[PDB]
């Protein structure tokens, strides 16, 4: 009956909760895909499923090689290895707030986020210690319940995403999210 | 918070789990 009805190509169910389960996974893929570069420790069983779902891969494809891509400036890479890792949970509530405190809903504070916390990541993967690793994915989706939750809904899910992602002047988006994260950087290097 | 990021650190668990 209810799937006899009328229904204009799909339907509304709640996606709620649906979109943070799709956070989780989201975030698997980036740190997977990147994991791959320190090797392993001789796969003898694990467990290969295969990635059934290709909305989770596409995402993880376009911010896998813009990630990578935000590499190749040596600049910004070095400043990032004059970061302080003293305070991990500050540093990161720092940046979080710090691009909170004017509201604005560019988008690209989400995606600058996404590189500082996979560089974080790495970091701590070369260290040889999984347990942080788990510690700073459970902050990056605290803040996401925390609030972001609330934007990412109101947008239609991750529709927004997938339509922020553009092609023409990619250099000047490239420059912006530099300066992004070059403004927190900046306040947080305050001479020491 | 402090007691959401411990379930959101479940559900990130959860779902990397499920795929590897």
């Amino acid at each position: 009956m209810d799937g006899s009805g009328e229904q204009p190509r799909g339907g509304g169910p709640t996606s709620s909760e649906q979109i943070m389960k799709t956070g989780a996974l989201l975030l698997q893929g980036f740190i997977q895909d990147r994991a791959g570069r320190m090797g392993g420790e001789a796969p003898e069983l694990a467990l290969d499923p295969v990635p059934q779902d290709a909305s989770t891969k596409k995402l993880s494809e376009c911010l896998k090689r813009i990630g990578d891509e935000l590499d190749s400036n040596m600049e910004l890479q070095r400043m990032i290895a004059a970061v302080d890792t003293d305070s991990p949970r500050e540093v990161f509530f720092r940046v979080a707030a710090d691009m909170f405190s004017d509201g604005n809903f560019n988008w690209g504070r989400v995606v600058a986020l996404f590189y500082f916390a996979s560089k974080l990541v790495l970091k701590a993967l070369c260290t040889k210690v999984p347990e942080l690793i788990r510690t700073i994915m459970g902050w990056t989706l605290d803040f996401l319940r925390e609030r972001l939750l609330g934007w990412i809904q109101d947008q239609g899910g991750w529709d927004g995403l997938l339509s922020y992602f553009g092609t023409p002047t990619w250099q000047t988006v490239t420059i912006f999210v530099a300066g992004v994260l070059t403004a927190s950087l900046t306040i947080w290097k305050k001479m020491g | 918070e402090i007691w959401i990021a411990q379930e959101l650190r479940r559900i990130g668990d959860e779902f990397n789990a499920y795929y590897a």
